[PDB]
Formats: C-alpha cells, sequence, structure tokens
RNA sequence: UUAAAUCCUUUAACGAGGAUCCAUUGGAGGGCAAGUCUGGUGCCAAUUCCAGCUCCAAUAGCGUAUAUUAAAGUUGCUGCAGUUAAAAAGCUCGUAGUUGGAUCU
C-alpha cells in the first residue's frame, strides 16, 4: 500500500511527480514536442496559401465523397488539408488565396465521418465564408 | 427524536433486540416476539403475567438464538441458577 | 406579423405554459 | 445515414423509447460553419 | 374487497390505526390495498426505466418487460417496486404492486439545532447495489437536493428535502442506480443514533389484542 | 500608472445544467407574476440569497459567544430586517436558511407598486417605473429592481411631475386637444 | 459640465399603430429543451446534395477554434488500483530512508 509516515513528504512528493509523465495529457503539454510538430504552433487559427483543390474519400459504413483543399500555412510552411462546409463553399475559393485556418472541433482527432482532415476553413480573402454563402458580402480576389 | 423545544418529532420508536442492542428494520421479517408465561409461588398456576423477549433477524440467522433466550430467562429469575 | 421582443416575450411564453 | 439507423434499432433492443423510423431519420439539417 | 390475509381482516375493520403499528413489529404486508387503505390519497408512481431481458427463441426474439417504479406519499415513506411481465401494461402494473408492498419510513433529522421540522438524513448513510454506490449527507436547511435526476426522483418521493449527495460506479444504469438510492434510505432506521439509546418498553403484540375478533 | 479603479463584479451565476424540466419551469414561474425581462433577474436574486446563506452557515459553525459571530450575525441580521425580508421576532440566524427566492423578488419597486394600487398589473407597474411616473420620498426612480427598505414603504409617492401626479397633461393629450 | 469642450443630469419645441422606430444567434426529426413536416436532386420501396416550414433555448446578445479549471475518487495527502480487465519484482540477504512492544505522579 502506501506509506503513511509523519516524514514520508519527500517519497510522496517525488512519487507523484514520476507518475504524472505516464498519463499521456500530462506529457503532451509538458514535454513540449507536441507543440513543435502541431502545424498550428500551439495558436487557435492560422493563415496560409491555398494550393490546389483535392478529394477525399468517406468511410465504408458511410460513402461519400468529400472535397478539401490543401493549405500551406505561412509562419512554419507546413502543409495542412483543411476542410470546407459543403461543396457549395468551394466556388469562394481560387489557388494562391490566403485562407484563415481553425481546428475540426476535438483538439486534435479527426471527423467522425471523414478520416484525415482535422482542419476547417473559417475565412477566405479576409471575409468570412458564413458571410460568403449566406449573400451578406462579397469577396476580391 | 426531539428538537429543542422539547416536542417529540419523529415516526415511530423502532424496537431492539434483547440480545445485542441491534434496531430491528421496518423490513425485518426474521425477528421474533416471545411471550413466555409465569406461574404462581406455591401452585405453579397462570396469574396472566409475563415478560417478553425480541430477537433480531441477524442472531436467528447465526443460530445462537438458541443461548439468547436462555441467557436471558437465567437472568429474568425463570431458570434457576442451578442449571 | 411582427413578434414582440424582451418582458413581453416572456409575459407570452409563461401564459401559454402555466395559465393556459 | 445507414449508420444511425443500426443505433437506433440497437437502442429499440434496449427497450428505451425512441422516435419512429420515418424519411428525415438520417438527414443533414444544413451546413455548419 | 375480501380480506384474505389476518392482517388484511385487521385493516379492513378498525383497530390498526396507523401503518407505523405494521413497521414497529415488522409485520409482513401481503397486500396492496393494506397500503391504500392508510395513506393511499397521497401515493403518486414514476415509471423510471422499462428494460427487457431477452430470451431468444425458435421463432424469434421474444421481448419481456421489466418495470422500474418508484412511489411515495411526500411525507417519509417511499418504495421502489420491480416487475418482470411480457407488455407495457401489465409490467407497469405489477411494479406499482410490488412497490406498495416495499414502502419503507424515512427517518429525517436535522443538520443543527433542530428547530420545526425534520429535513435531511439523521446522518452521513450509503447504499450499495451491483457496483453503484450511492451517499446520501445532511445540508442545511433550504439547500436543495444534490443528486443526479434518478435520486433526484427517488429522494422527493420519500419526503426528503434537502441532501448531499455522491455516487461511484456504472451509474448509467438506472436500475443499480435506482437500486442503491433506495438502499441508503432505508438504512436510516437501521442505523442507532445516541437520541434511541433508550431502554425500549415493549408495545403488545397486534396479532395477541385482538386475538378474539381472529376467532370471529 | 492611471487613477482609475478596476474592481468590478459579476451579480449572477449560470447554472450547471442548462435545459432541464424542473428547473425552466421554476424559473418561468417567477418572471410570470413578477414581470422581469429575462431569467438573469431570476439568477440574480437566486444569487444574492445564496451569498447570504454562505454567510449564514459560515457563522453558525462558530462557537455560540465568538465575538466576530455575535458582531456579524447582529449585523446581518439587521440588514435582512430593514428591507423587509424577515420579521421582527424571528431574528436568529436558523432563520435565514428558511427564505426563498420570493421574499426577495417581493420587495421590489416593481411589485410594491402594484401591491399599493398605484398600477393595474404587475407588467403596468414595471412600464410606469421606467416611463419616470413614480417616485420613493422625493425623488424619482426609473429602477424596478430597486429594493425598499421598510422606511420606505409607505412613502412611495407619484410623481408630482407626472401626467398622473400633478396634473401637466402629456404629449399625447396636448397634441390631441389642438385638433379642436 | 469642463482648462475649453463632449457625455451624463436638468429642461423649451417637435417626436409612435404594421407604435415598418420591423431582435438576433444557435440547436432539434439517434440520447439532455425541442418534428408522425414541405418542395426540388439522383441509386437498385430504400436512398447523395440543396432550399424552406414548425418547435426549443439564451437574449442586446449568441455561436466557433484554442489554452486551462471543475466534472476526474481518469494522478487518489484527504482518496484509486495490480487473480481472471492496464499492472506483484524468479528467490533470498542487504546499506540509506520510512516505521518501531510494555514501563517512570
Amino acid at each position: 500500500g502506501k506509506c503513511r509516515g509523519l516524514r514520508t513528504a519527500r517519497k510522496l512528493r517525488s512519487h507523484r511527480r514520476d507518475q504524472k509523465w505516464h498519463d499521456k495529457q500530462y506529457k503532451k503539454a509538458h514535454l513540449g514536442t507536441a507543440l513543435k510538430a502541431n502545424p498550428f504552433g500551439g495558436a487557435s487559427h492560422a493563415k496560409g496559401i491555398v494550393l490546389e483543390k483535392v478529394g477525399v474519400e468517406a468511410k465504408q459504413p458511410n460513402s461519400a465523397i468529400r472535397k478539401c483543399v490543401r493549405v500551406q500555412l505561412i509562419k512554419n510552411g507546413k502543409k495542412i488539408t483543411a476542410f470546407v462546409p459543403n461543396d457549395g463553399c468551394l466556388n469562394f475559393i481560387e489557388e494562391n488565396d490566403e485562407v484563415l485556418v481553425a481546428g475540426f472541433g476535438r483538439k486534435g482527432h479527426a471527423v467522425g465521418d471523414i478520416p484525415g482532415v482535422r482542419f476547417k476553413v473559417v475565412k477566405v480573402a479576409n471575409v468570412s465564408l458564413l458571410a460568403l454563402y449566406k449573400g451578406k458580402k462579397e469577396r476580391p480576389r | 427524536m426531539q428538537n429543542d423545544a422539547g416536542e417529540f418529532v419523529d415516526l415511530y420508536v423502532p424496537r431492539k433486540c434483547s440480545a445485542s442492542n441491534r434496531i430491528i428494520g421496518a423490513k425485518d421479517h426474521a425477528s421474533i416476539q416471545m411471550n413466555v408465561a409465569e406461574v404462581d409461588k406455591v401452585t405453579g398456576r397462570f396469574n396472566g403475567q409475563f415478560k417478553t423477549y425480541a430477537i433480531c433477524g441477524a442472531i436467528r440467522r447465526m443460530g445462537e438464538s438458541d443461548d439468547s433466550i436462555l441467557r436471558l430467562a437465567k437472568a429474568d429469575g425463570i431458570v434457576s441458577k442451578n442449571f | 406579423k411582427k413578434k414582440k421582443t424582451g418582458r413581453a416575450k416572456r409575459r407570452m411564453q409563461y401564459n401559454r405554459r402555466f395559465v393556459n | 445515414r445507414a449508420w444511425v439507423l443500426e443505433k437506433k434499432e440497437r437502442h429499440r433492443r434496449q427497450g428505451r423509447e425512441v422516435r419512429p423510423d420515418t424519411q428525415y431519420t438520417g438527414r443533414k439539417r444544413k451546413p455548419r460553419f | 374487497w375480501m380480506p384474505v390475509t389476518k392482517l388484511g381482516r385487521l385493516v379492513k375493520d378498525m383497530k390498526i390505526k396507523s401503518l407505523e403499528e405494521i413497521y414497529l413489529f415488522s409485520l409482513p404486508i401481503k397486500e396492496s390495498e393494506i397500503i391504500d387503505f392508510f395513506l393511499g390519497a397521497s401515493l403518486k408512481d414514476e415509471v423510471l426505466k422499462i428494460m427487457p431481458v431477452q430470451k431468444q427463441t425458435r421463432a424469434g426474439q421474444r421481448t419481456r418487460f421489466k418495470a422500474f417504479v418508484a412511489i411515495g406519499d411526500y411525507n417519509g415513506h417511499v418504495g421502489l417496486g420491480v416487475k418482470c411481465s411480457k407488455e407495457v401494461a401489465t409490467a407497469i402494473r405489477g411494479a406499482i404492486i410490488l412497490a406498495k408492498l416495499s414502502i419503507v419510513p424515512v427517518r429525517r433529522g436535522y443538520w443543527g439545532n433542530k428547530i420545526g421540522k425534520p429535513h435531511t438524513v439523521p446522518c452521513k448513510v450509503t447504499g450499495r447495489c451491483g457496483s453503484v454506490l450511492v451517499r446520501l449527507i445532511p445540508a442545511p436547511r433550504g439547500t436543495g437536493i444534490v443528486s443526479a435526476p434518478v435520486p433526484k426522483k427517488l429522494l422527493m418521493m420519500a419526503g426528503i428535502d434537502d441532501c448531499y449527495t455522491s455516487a461511484r460506479g456504472c451509474t448509467a444504469t438506472l436500475g443499480n442506480f435506482a437500486k442503491a438510492t433506495f438502499d441508503a434510505i432505508s438504512k436510516t432506521y437501521s442505523y442507532l443514533t445516541p437520541d434511541l439509546w433508550k431502554e425500549t418498553v415493549f408495545t403488545k403484540s397486534p396479532y395477541q389484542e385482538f386475538t378474539d375478533h381472529l376467532v370471529k | 500608472p492611471v487613477a482609475r479603479s478596476w474592481v468590478c463584479r459579476k451579480t449572477y451565476v449560470t447554472p450547471r445544467r442548462p435545459f432541464e424540466k424542473s428547473r425552466l419551469d421554476q424559473e418561468l414561474k417567477l418572471i410570470g407574476e413578477y414581470g422581469l425581462r429575462n431569467k438573469r433577474e431570476v439568477w440574480r436574486v437566486k444569487f444574492t440569497l445564496a451569498k447570504i446563506r454562505k454567510a449564514a452557515r459560515e457563522l453558525l459553525t462558530l462557537d455560540e459567544k465568538d465575538p466576530r459571530r455575535l458582531f456579524e450575525g447582529n449585523a446581518l441580521l439587521r440588514r435582512l430586517v430593514r428591507i423587509g425580508v424577515l420579521d421582527e421576532g424571528k431574528m436568529k440566524l436558523d432563520y435565514i436558511l428558511g427564505l426563498k427566492i420570493e421574499d426577495f423578488l417581493e420587495r421590489r419597486l416593481q411589485t410594491q407598486v402594484f401591491k399599493l394600487g398605484l398600477a393595474k398589473s404587475i407588467h403596468h407597474a414595471r412600464v410606469l417605473i421606467r416611463q419616470r411616473h413614480i417616485r420613493v420620498r422625493k425623488q424619482v426612480v426609473n429602477i424596478p429592481s430597486f429594493i425598499v427598505r421598510l422606511d420606505s414603504q409607505k412613502h412611495i409617492d407619484f410623481s408630482l411631475r407626472s401626467p398622473y401626479g400633478g396634473g401637466r397633461p402629456g404629449r399625447v393629450k396636448r397634441k390631441n386637444a389642438k385638433k379642436g
């Protein structure tokens, strides 16, 4: 069991120190190498230049052909594949466009429907996709 | 059982086992209530008086209900000390 | 037509749910 | 859509109350921004 | 109503005054309408869960419903019933029958200074069923029942106004989560508090006073 | 370095469970016969009660003759009697835990105007306060949630500069009389 | 008012019927608050995509991403575990550390 001596603070403190590392949530935030390989660099959003347009197939029990974009981030040069809200919203994106990109929603894990894509596009050419799709604004090219 | 004003605020006062002092629950169907009759001193006739023993259902499952009443009756004057 | 807003919307909601 | 149906029928096996099976069972309501 | 057991004959005719006299001698109830006679005007039931166990047959699976209902008078009497039957209506009818036969008095105490009527559990009492553990802790006046929805229903049927609650185990099982909190409630009269240390003056049994009436 | 004060509070707390059927209806009942705008005026009065209840249960755990319990228990009870939520004969720290939300909501200026016969409904009271038609003692009040002390209860007058008070007619009556 | 202004406060005048002086943001037909809905689009009745209706919630606010806290008794001193589910060293001796029977007015 656990030692319950009055003068056992050093062993009780040192043991909890080492056993924290064995939780993967504690190691990711504290080792630092989970923020080095993060494309966002510990940020919440990131801007990038659109390279091309691609399509991603869905999972086996729910077959679909989802359409994504290949965007290269500015501040670190990494390539990420981002998701667009529908096929209708792809009309407002052309290559070599500056897009603001967020995460899809589960802190690093993919969509429950389509694998391989982890990021969603928020803005294109400094206007938002919600205002473009609802006809509130027009984008410059 | 009782407030600071002296009023009695409770539903009922449950019985106790006379052997081990246990509160007999309301769904304890294994308990018993003994009626052991008295006799007259000079004639051995039933005069109408008795004293009662209650045994909790936990003791009766252990099998120690036999020595429970016998020990109570020995101290109560029914069974003689020359047992 | 238009819908009420503010305190009067809560009054109309209270009547449809509690009084009637 | 078909993944929703097998999860509804699994809940039907468990005996809990479910909404009836209709045409609008698995349908995306609107795009999500 | 034809009284078919000996307790039923003593309750149809006016000699048993309150239901506490049945509980004091721990007499087993055998009819549902004995509870209905004393305080049946305030019993309200709630179907908590219908859960069928599946016995597959040679001509398809058979769906037999277990029913979990809870019932009380909001003043100190609560019970939980589990009955298995084929269809929806029969299972809930048999469940409220067995819930009526499992009505347990609830002891209520005070958090401090003992003014007015009691409002909480008298002490920290624990109920256990399956893996689920349910603890009831007393609270100051007007705190409310800090619980999950499933014990929030059961504790309000018992007439307990205030309670701190904790749970452990797989509480997703609603049958075990409702049976464990009923065990904690029924354990309130099973615990000996120093205000009940007095020498008990034994009361005459109801079977033995009304001996002449059961003759006729 | 500025000569400013940055101290500020929140006067409400959102509940943990956002959608439960029992809490949604008890709150809607309070908005109904007290004429409130949102749930935030329910959660605000709920929050000011828990601050009082927390202060009561902190003093109660102290022993009876503790001089901080005697000073601040008497101070707390005097503040509740002054706004009229406690009776004079109920000055004890144990009676504070028996208060409810409805006792505090009954002391608002919106409720007192309806109870004093100055308005035809609880909603008519609220619009009458806001439109500068109600004064307390000699001071015009716009705030419906103005908590009325006991000394201000019998002095809720009816605004000498109002059409319903001293007698200068409003914009609508003046415009209409000019037509004829 | 103020250094001089602005804002607020006080007040002349004008200022409301669809009082158009027009309240939003999200979610619901798989669980918590809320659907036995409608119309276009195609596969061999089921079924990809789109536009609406009805309802619910909070409300001058409400979504989304990310970090962190509580939920988490899933880091456990309070307070977890190690037969069969993650896990007890192949066995014993052994420094430091930790713990150490009773007894004195």
